[PDB]
């Protein structure tokens, strides 16, 4: 099924671009998975933060980055790349907040930064970016808000989404507990990401091999638990 | 073909008119025709068809006939079978079809 | 496999592209230049009609200035493009300059023109072999032969499109000084040269001709009719 | 098939090469087997190129040695006229001059035959370069 | 290796110069002869027809006053170059108020020679030979589609240039006159020719110091010949 | 294999075919011999010349009053570069009014040369330079191959049959500092006159010698010019 | 044609530029919209199903508006859509501020299809692969024209994009009657696409927009629920 | 084969290949080592002197990027020296544009996302030097940025760059560089780099140092000659 | 093969793409314009005339270019649009600066011009689409001009592109009509052609499209012919069908 | 691999072999060792547990072990003590070593021509372009 695949611009004769295609087969390669949940007030991403070396500066190896006081973002995928799209982000946010008078709703911020990534789609002159992204925001007269834009730019709002290795069972998990209908508090929410990342890996989550982001109705501002909440978190899952 | 080894190249057109209406008369002479079956009819609802598709009007005239026990082959059998044998493929689809206006 | 571009050498030295290009040339009508004392010219054949189209919109003579006429072989779409440069360009020197243009400047630039469309590639060459004639060198006819290489050549007499070998052979041993001492013996030089028509048809041969300081004249079917009679009357001293 | 019979005739060969010395010809090596190529059974390989112009000149001498040519022709002229030749086309070039000088009946092949001959030994079946797509070059 | 000017062999070569210094030895003959009285250039015209004019065929050209030029290979590319050098040693004259230097000149053809693949095209399928004389004496300078610029006492170039110029290392010497390397030059010229040189085969030109003038030969080239 | 037609294509062993093979374009040309001592910076040219009657090519270019060059590779390109560093020195001098350094010079061209190895529309200069150049800092002698690097010499020995020249100099290296004008050429000429073949000895035509001192600029010694150098060089043992 | 399938500026030896064809391959496997044109004015369809519950079936809304009187269904790659549409209302605002009277839809697809053909003019640049149905209901009169990839607009009356599109026609030619009213048209629109919806037709699954005299919107989802309701 | 040869082409497994054969270039480089002192980083580099006539101290590795930043290049050299120039022109318009000092951090994500830059159009190839970046700041600590050819780049206590990146890691795994002053560093990086560097492959070698912390002052200068040579001797005691 | 780009000179001297665009033009709808003095006509047929497809323009192959110019199209939809755009935009631009109509003939020639530059310079797709020109100027009055796709273009007193070419082209000179060509005989014959080279027979009104230019008062209408007339033009074309069978 | 044809008699001499190898197991003094330069033809049955299953794969030489390569084969000719074999490595690349060897051979014999005893480093260069036929030619266009 390779196709005239070898050029993004050429369709193959099914109508399928196999070039994007590849792109998401990219996205698998950072070995990492992140999910979001969106609770009643809250929304919660977690990521899988394996450090393999002891000699890493632990600090920096975050997958998690902040776009904008409001708006979290995670990257799952080629950490170059995840890279670059988290830099473009800031300056479309900024653009946008600096041309309308306002914080970009964190709805357009995946739009634009879709909208980018759809036209390197088009003009054979980057290669696309192969990292998907998260946007987590309190979005007033919405609540809060999960966004998570593809690689060949297709972003949708998702009640609950993860994008990793282990998406099919992530997703099928979490559409396993989105249905039975529960009040998502801010403690539900956290708790539901963690058990999402925990079962499909099989893992026990020790505090330090996840970066749990917390945004919440009560406080809009995009925050990384602390390795000691983590931890107060998990003890709390388990009992 | 060049001359020499295939001299004369004669060529087999699709019939005309008064050749469908020809050939609709050598594979049906066997067939048990009732009166006002008019074979020239038949014919003119068949343009360009080839001319072994002519008798498969008349194989499905008369297949027509054998799932209802008869022996005998009325005009409405035939223009039934007429859009049956000489059936047709479509671009179904606009698309494709205006890309030439 | 070093025809597939225009500016990469075969292993012999050869621009394959442009050796192609005069093959287009060698495909259009016969088109014969011969330049007298007082009136040069040149001749068209294969008219070749199509019974239903008027002939007005076939016009394969043009005359570049008032001065010089240019008589085109090869692929028309080319030549209508070509000359409306030469056209604009003998203008435009006589506005930079008040002399008007000599017939050597001109086929200078129209070889100018064609040249810097050979010389690099994304660019198909002219493929008209155009042949220069006019009086305006202000004393001395002179009859020029271009190339869609991109050379120049200065004939006293030439040939070209389908049949400039047979045209161009049964014209050296032709052309003479006694034969161009006489003007209407110049033109009945060419209806013989160019009687050599694919079919001899006498009736397909178009010969304009341009005297000193003069205008340029198309033949009508009358006087061509009486000169190829003419011709015919004088070639009736066979029996 | 039949064909790895002849194969398995190579490997009796491989095996059998690798006081004898050994000799090949080949006008097309690239269809031989690498391993039969290599440095420890062909040890050496000479390449037999076109011959250059002093060479050429040369050919021509050993094929025109016993040909009835008259005393004067301009050989090293002969050479430059053949660019890319083989070394057997230029005998072919002195086996055509003859035929010239026997098609009409002089004894002599003068030097005007060969260049008539290099017309169609050489340059008759060489390329298409012809005037029209020639008079580009001066 | 051998589609562009920008392709590297792995033996190092640049596989399109070649083949455009190939391109030379489809030209014609040229022989040049640098003597202190001056400098000899003749080339076989090979003309195509009779019908053309032996003017239109451009073989030798005069750059200028001082400098005459040799050409062979492609016509259009040698012009493109030609009015490259006449524009420029008149430049060089304009912005500096003296004649330039042959090695000046041919310095400034190659410029644009260096520049079929150096530009942020196909090497120019032609090689000149630029003949003149400047302040440090007589002097020819040939050059090839490559961009090297190199002076030959005697050069030639062309087809048969192998053939010539080995004819050419034996009968040249510095001691030659004007007159000696003439007669030299042409009977190199007739030997190495496919035609019977004659006065309109072949056209001459010479360039003197004392006698800048005359860059070319008309109607004596005849008498030259006949005394062969 | 199908990876060696652009410099822009990685190699599976990880390698850039086509710097590797402008690497060659330098073993094409005639070799230079380059050297400096503790006062001078002298780098010697075995010139060539094309046919017996033709006049011999030159190696050793003139960059400036205090920054000369040699060529070991590619006409059109040394001539590129040779003017590029021209135009460097010229702004440089007439900027800064002083004398730019040799190691701003060659830094400046390995990164003019490095463009050319990583965007694809043109190719690697194959051109080889020896840098020899008087700076405030003592004489220095520079060499940058094609593939954009260039190594701090004490001498190195570019060009057709080079190995047998570097073979002498790191061989006789470590006098070369306590070296007189005269004594330091006669050695680089004895390095030339290695890599000449068996039959071929130094002539006054077909060797260039540079020379570059504390009180001396850039002369380019040729023709009888060299024999002032080449009289007294010793015979090749034979 | 076998080799001439990739280039978009190269024609293949039977005059078929191949690669506009396989997009149109990509608009002919699409999500099925379907449009008719009712006396009254125009409806517009298309099935929003997300491939699992954890989407907000709300977040992307695919019947969308251009200006008051034009709005937009697709069948093809979604992202491509949106450069579609921001081309359009842009353009149809250029429009606006040039003229000052709202685009009649007759230019706007005029504008919008030649947005469409200049990215299939040179190699580099991939045809968008959404064919697009604009409504609107100008000059009182309703209308209904699909911009193609190809970049050829057509003056449709009642079509369907998308997969199962032969079967949707044949649907229609059935049970559209030049003479409908625009109540009963959506019934017509929400049924043509039920012949290919595999599902519940849910008022969070099937989006609809009505173009009629006083302007394009959106339906909400209770007014479909209303309308679903009772088509079943 | 047919994903590999441009840049911009996503092979049906999802990766750029040609990123990374350029990274398993810089498998092909001279080792390079980077370990950051509780006050300081420190760089150690072993340079392969490819023959004798290269003047002691040529083609060096170990650049300035600003006043107070580091590189150590490992890789091929004429890539890494253009890396090192399109950072200091970084370094240079950001300490005009900013006033101040451009922190280790952003000058690595700036120098980060130039050489992911590179690995995104086929007109281009990736960056075959991957080098690591030290700096000390009493506003900033010691922060120490490894930026592969792919354009990742997150900082390591202690790396190491070229052949032997896993040999050694090992050998600076055994050290609690976290404690340990690099005025006592720059014998154990020293003493390192001898480790590796198998003598019977690769034959000679020299070796440069530098460090950047209060010893320094906040600068990136080479350490003082005197201090090398005990270094040296103190790696050389260690061949027990 | 040498039929990879449209600036490729093939061995013969033939740009293939250009023969593989005009030959392109065979795919398309059928358009002929017939001999008439004071009159010129296009009739020209829709291909597509599927049921569900709302008939909003009634021109979808016949545009007017100027106030006294028309021309058809026989090709790529895309293409014809923006050559049609092309088109009148530079007979406009005539107008504007010499304030006199654009003479038909040059509008043709630079129209041809556009459409032969892409087929020299590389990377821009040979224009697939020629088309007929009728008009009338105060130089040669009305006049016929037949577009190519290789730019080639040519005045004509009667001529059809597209679909069937070669069968309408043969019969336009089989009772080809010099001189006596009222407007009158050009509908008859342009319907008449239409009967056999449209396979579909009956000709069915609404399937063909007749658009004439008169000059009246010197006014220059361009009229697109409504279905009303076409079924009489039909029925007049039917009547005088049935008398000539009398013959048997 | 496989394939009435007559290659019928050397298939039962493969699965003889076949045979016998699975025939005894480990632990003997029968170790066997089989070598090819085609492995991609072998039968997949020749490789698959108990036969030549853990395979020794020989690469074509990196540089370093050309240099080295280019001395074993040149230890029994009077090669000069300055030949700077490393720098010979750099210009022999894609050279298996057997052509590897063909320098050292063709090395020795172009001192013959030129009449010389001890191999110079000119000599192995003109042998590293011999060895692959190549026609080393001073091109002009270098200078």
């Amino acid at each position: 099924s390779a196709g005239f695949d070898r050029h993004i611009t050429i369709f193959s004769p099914e109508g399928r671009l196999y070039q994007v295609e590849y792109a998401f087969k990219a996205i698998n390669q950072g070995g990492l998975t992140s999910v979001a949940v969106r609770g009643k007030d809250c929304a919660v991403i977690v990521t899988q933060k394996k450090v393999p070396d002891k000699l890493l500066d632990s600090s920096t190896v975050t997958h998690l980055f902040k776009i904008t006081e409001n708006i979290g973002c995670v990257m799952t995928g080629m950490t170059a790349d995840s890279r670059s799209q988290v830099q473009r982000a800031r300056y479309e946010a900024a653009n946008w907040k600096y041309k309308y008078g306002y914080e970009i709703p964190v709805d357009m911020l995946c739009k634009r930064i879709a909208d980018i990534s759809q036209v390197y789609t088009q003009n054979a002159e980057m290669r696309p970016l192969g990292c998907c992204m998260i946007l987590i925001g309190i979005d007033e007269e919405q609540g809060p808000q999960v966004y998570k834009c593809d690689p060949a730019g297709y972003y949708c709002g998702f009640k609950a989404t993860a994008a990793g290795v282990k998406q099919t069972e992530s997703t099928s998990f979490l559409e396993k507990k989105v249905k039975k209908k529960f009040d998502w508090t801010f403690e539900q929410t956290v708790e539901t990401a963690i058990t999402c990342l925990s079962t499909v890996l099989s893992i026990d989550f020790k505090p330090s091999e996840i970066e749990v982001g917390v945004v919440t109705v009560e406080n809009p501002k995009f925050r990384i638990l602390t390795e000691a909440e983590i931890d107060a978190h998990l003890v709390a899952l388990a009992e | 073909l060049r001359p020499g080894r295939i001299d004369r190249k004669i060529e087999f057109p699709p019939p005309n008119e008064e050749a469908r209406l020809d050939i609709l008369k050598i594979h049906s002479r066997k067939m048990n025709l009732t009166r006002g079956i008019n074979l020239r009819k038949i014919a003119e609802l068949m343009p360009g068809a080839s001319g072994a598709e002519v008798k498969g009007v008349c194989t499905e005239a008369g297949m027509y006939a054998l799932r209802e026990r008869r022996v005998h082959v009325t005009q409405e059998d035939f223009e039934m079978a007429v859009a049956k044998v000489m059936q047709k493929d479509s671009e179904k689809n606009m698309s494709i079809k205006k890309l030439w206006k | 496999s070093y025809d597939r571009a225009i500016t990469v050498f075969s292993p012999d030295g050869h621009l394959f592209q442009v050796e192609y290009a005069q093959e287009a040339v060698k495909k259009g009508s016969t088109a014969v230049g011969v330049r007298g004392r007082d009136i040069v010219v040149l001749g068209v054949e294969k008219k070749s009609v199509a019974k239903l189209q008027d002939e007005r919109t076939v016009r394969k003579i043009c005359a570049l200035d008032d001065n010089v006429c240019m008589a085109f072989a090869g692929l028309t779409a080319d030549a209508r493009i070509v000359i409306n440069r030469a056209r604009v360009e003998c203008q435009s020197h006589r506005l930079t300059v008040e002399d008007p243009v000599t017939v050597e400047y001109i086929t200078r630039y129209i070889a100018s023109l064609k040249q810097r469309y050979t010389q690099s590639n994304g660019r198909r060459p002219f493929g008209i072999s155009a042949l220069i004639v006019g009086f305006d060198f202000d004393g001395t006819p002179r009859l020029y032969q271009t190339d869609p290489s991109g050379t120049y050549h200065a004939w006293k007499a030439n040939a070209i499109g389908r049949g400039a070998k047979s045209v161009r052979e049964f014209l050296e041993k032709n052309y003479t000084d006694e034969a161009i001492e006489t003007d209407d013996l110049t033109i009945k030089l060419v209806i013989k040269a160019l009687l050599e028509v694919v079919q001899s048809g006498g009736k397909n041969i178009e010969l304009a001709v341009m005297r000193r300081d003069q205008s340029l004249k198309i033949l009508n079917p009358e006087e061509i009719e009486k000169y190829v009679a003419e011709i015919e009357k004088e070639k009736e001293e066979n029996e | 098939g039949g064909d790895n019979e002849v194969q398995r005739t190579m490997l009796e060969l491989i095996n059998q090469l690798d006081n004898i010395k050994v000799l090949m010809a080949t006008n097309r090596p690239d269809t031989l087997d690498p391993a039969l190529m290599r440095p420890g059974r062909l040890d050496r390989k000479i390449e037999f190129s076109l011959p250059d112009l002093e060479g050429r000149t040369h050919i021509f001498k050993i094929h025109a040695r016993s040909m009835s040519v008259e005393r004067d022709i301009r050989f090293e002229l002969l050479a430059r006229l053949c660019p890319n030749s083989t070394g057997a086309e230029i005998r072919s070039v002195c086996t055509e001059a003859g035929m010239f000088a026997i098609r009409a009946r002089r004894k002599i092949a003068t030097e005007k035959d060969f260049l008539e001959a290099v017309n169609k030994v050489i340059k008759s079946y060489a390329k298409f370069s012809a005037t029209p797509r020639y008079m580009t070059y001066n | 290796y051998d589609r562009g000017v920008n392709t590297f062999s792995p033996e190092g070569r640049l596989f399109q110069v070649e083949y455009a210094i190939e391109a030379i030895k489809l030209g014609s003959t040229a022989i040049g002869i640098q003597t202190s009285e001056g400098v000899c250039l003749a080339v076989e015209k090979r003309i195509t027809s009779p019908l053309m004019e032996p003017s239109s065929i451009e073989k030798i050209v005069e750059i200028d006053a001082h400098i005459g030029c040799a050409m062979s290979g492609l016509i259009k590319d040698a012009k493109t170059l030609i009015d490259k050098a006449r524009v420029e040693t008149q430049n060089h004259w304009f912005t500096y108020n003296e004649t330039m230097t042959v090695e000046s000149v041919t310095q400034a053809v190659s410029n644009l020679a260096l520049q079929f693949g150096e530009e942020d095209s196909r090497p120019f399928g032609v090689a000149l030979l630029f003949g003149g004389v400047d302040e440090k004496g007589p002097q020819l300078f040939h050059m090839d589609p490559s961009g090297t610029f190199v002076q030959c006492d005697a050069r030639a170039i062309g087809s048969a240039s192998e053939g010539a110029q080995s004819s050419l290392q034996e009968v040249y010497h510095k001691s030659m006159t004007l007159k000696e390397a003439i007669k030299s030059s042409l009977i190199i010229l007739k030997q190495v020719m496919e035609e019977k040189l004659n006065a309109t085969n072949i056209e001459l030109a010479t360039v003197q110091p004392g006698q800048n003038f005359h860059m070319f030969t008309k109607e004596e080239l005849e008498e030259v010949i006949k005394d062969i | 294999n199908q990876y060696d037609n652009d410099v822009t294509v990685w190699s599976p062993q990880g390698r850039i075919h086509q710097i590797e093979y402008a690497m060659e374009a330098v073993k094409q040309g005639s070799a230079t011999v380059g050297l400096k001592s503790k006062t001078h910076a002298v780098l010697v040219a075995l010139k060539r010349a094309q046919s017996e009657l033709a006049a011999h090519q030159k190696k050793i270019l003139h960059v400036d009053n205090h920054i000369g060059i040699s060529i070991a590779g590619l006409t059109a390109d040394a001539r590129l570069l040779c003017n590029f560093m021209r135009q460097e020195c010229l702004d440089s001098r007439f900027v800064f009014d002083r004398p730019l350094p040799v190691s701003r010079l060659v830094s400046l061209i390995g990164s003019k040369t490095q463009i050319p190895t990583q965007r694809y529309g043109r190719r690697p200069y194959g051109v080889g330079l020896l840098i020899a150049g008087y700076d405030d800092m003592g004489p220095h002698i520079f060499q940058t191959c094609p593939s954009a690097n260039y190594f701090d010499c004490r001498a190195m020995s570019i060009g057709a049959r080079s190995q047998s020249a570097r073979t002498y100099l790191e061989r006789h290296m470590s006098e070369f500092m306590e070296c007189n004008l005269n004594e330091l050429v006669k050695h680089g000429l004895r390095a030339l006159r290695e890599t000449l073949p068996a039959e071929q000895d130094l002539t006054t035509k077909n060797v260039s010698i540079g020379i570059v001192g504390k009180d001396l600029e850039f002369t380019i010694y040729d023709d009888d010019d060299v024999s002032p150098f080449l009289e007294g060089l010793e015979e090749r043992p034979q | 044609e076998r080799g001439y399938s990739f280039s978009l500026t190269t024609f293949s030896p039977s005059g078929k530029l191949v690669q506009i064809e396989y997009a149109l391959a990509a608009v002919a496997g699409g999500a099925p919209s379907v449009g008719i044109k009712a006396a009254n004015g125009v409806v517009l369809a298309t099935e929003k199903k997300q491939k699992s519950i954890l989407y907000d079936e709300r977040s992307v809304h695919k019947v969308e508006p251009i200006t008051k009187h034009i709005g937009l269904v697709y069948s093809g790659m979604g992202p491509d859509y949106r450069v579609l549409v921001h081309r359009a209302r842009k353009l149809a605002q250029q429009y606006y501020l040039v003229y000052q009277e709202p685009i009649p839809t007759a230019q706007l697809v005029q504008r919008v299809a030649s947005v469409m053909q200049e990215y299939t003019q040179s190699g580099g640049v991939r045809p968008f692969g959404v064919s697009l149905l604009i409504c609107g209901w100008n000059e009182g009169r309703p209308y209904l024209f699909q911009s193609d990839p190809s970049g050829a607009y057509f003056a449709w009356k009642a079509t369907a994009m998308g997969k199962n599109y032969v079967n949707g026609k044949t649907f229609l030619e059935k049970r559209y009657n030049e003479d409908l009213e625009l109540e009963d048209a959506i019934h017509t629109a929400i049924l043509t696409l039920k012949e290919s919806f595999e599902g519940q037709m849910t008022e969070d699954n099937i989006e609809v927009g009505i173009c009629n005299e006083a302007g394009f919107r959106r339906l909400t989802p209770t007014e479909v629920k209303d309308y679903l309701a009772a088509i079943a | 084969t047919g994903y590999d040869l441009s840049a911009s082409t996503f092979s049906p497994d999802g990766r750029v290949f040609q990123v990374e054969y350029a990274m398993k270039a810089v498998e092909n480089s001279s080792t390079a080592i980077g370990i950051r002192c509780k006050d300081g980083v420190v760089f150690g580099v072993e340079k392969l002197v490819l023959s004798k006539l290269y003047e002691e101290g040529s083609n060096k590795r170990l650049f300035n990027v600003d006043r107070h930043v580091g590189m150590a290049v490992a890789g091929l050299l004429a890539d890494a020296r253009s890396l090192a120039d399109i950072a200091r022109e970084e370094a240079s318009n950001f300490r005009s544009n900013f006033g101040y000092n451009i922190p280790l951090k952003h000058l690595a994500d700036r120098v980060a996302m130039y050489v992911h830059a590179y690995t995104l159009y086929s007109a281009v190839r990736p960056f075959g030097c991957s080098f690591m970046l030290g700096s000390y700041s009493v506003n900033d600590g010691a922060q120490l940025y490894m930026i592969d050819p792919s354009g990742v780049s997150y900082g390591y206590w202690g790396c190491a760059i070229g052949k032997a990146r896993q040999a050694a890691k090992t050998e600076i795994e055994k050290l609690q560089m976290k404690e340990m002053t690099c005025r006592d560093i720059v014998k154990e990086v020293a003493k390192i780099i001898y480790i590796v560097h198998d003598e019977v492959k690769d034959k000679a070698f020299e070796l440069e140092l530098s460090w950047v912390g209060e010893l320094t002052n906040g600068r990136h200068e080479i350490v003082p000659k005197d201090i090398r040579e005990e270094a040296e001797k103190y790696a050389k005691e260690s061949l027990k | 093969r040498y039929d990879s780009r449209t600036t490729i000179f093939s061995p013969e001297g033939r740009l293939y793409q250009v023969e593989y665009a005009m030959e392109a033009i065979g795919h398309a709808g059928t358009c002929l314009g017939i001999l008439a003095n004071d009159g010129v006509l296009l009739a020209a047929e829709r291909r597509n005339i599927h049921k569900l497809l709302d008939e909003v323009f009634f021109s979808e192959k016949i545009y007017k270019l100027n106030e006294d110019m028309a021309c058809s199209v026989a090709g790529i939809t895309s293409d014809a649009n923006v050559l049609t755009n092309e088109l009148r935009l530079i007979a406009q631009r005539y107008l504007l600066q010499y304030q006199e109509p654009i003479p038909c003939e040059q509008l043709v020639t630079a129209l041809c011009d556009i459409k032969q530059a892409y087929t020299q310079f590389g990377g821009k797709r040979p224009f697939g689409v020629s088309l007929l020109y009728i008009g009338w100027d105060k130089h040669y009055g009305f006049q016929l001009y037949q577009s190519d796709p290789s730019g080639n273009y040519g005045g004509w007193k009667a001529t059809c592109i597209g679909n069937n070419s070669a069968a309408a082209v043969s019969m336009l000179k089989q009772d080809y009509k010099e001189g006596e060509m009222t407007l009158k005989s050009a509908l008859a014959l342009a319907i008449k052609v239409l009967n056999k080279t449209m396979d579909v027979s009956k000709l069915s009104a609404e399937k063909v499209e007749i658009a004439t230019l008169t000059r009246e008062n010197g006014k220059t209408v361009i009229r697109v012919l409504k279905q009303k007339e076409v079924e009489q033009l039909i029925k007049k074309h039917e009547e005088e069908e049935a008398k000539a069978e009398r013959e048997k | 691999k496989r394939f009435k044809a007559g290659d019928r008699e050397v298939q039962r001499t493969m699965l003889e072999l076949l045979n016998q190898l699975d025939g005894f197991q480990p632990n003997t003094q029968v170790k066997v060792i089989a070598a090819t330069n085609r492995v991609d033809i072998l039968d997949p049955a020749l490789l698959r547990s108990g036969r030549l299953d853990r395979k020794i794969e020989f690469p074509m030489p990196n540089e370093e072990a050309r240099a080295r390569i280019m001395q074993i084969h040149s230890r029994k000719m009077n090669v000069s003590p300055d030949v700077n074999y490393e720098e010979l490595a750099r210009c022999t690349d894609d050279f298996n070593g057997a052509q590897c060897k063909a320098v050292c051979v063709e090395a020795g014999m172009i001192a013959l021509r030129r009449g010389a005893t001890e191999l110079t480093h000119e000599d192995y260069m003109e042998g590293i372009l011999e060895v692959q036929a190549k026609k080393k030619a001073n091109l002009q266009y270098y200078a």
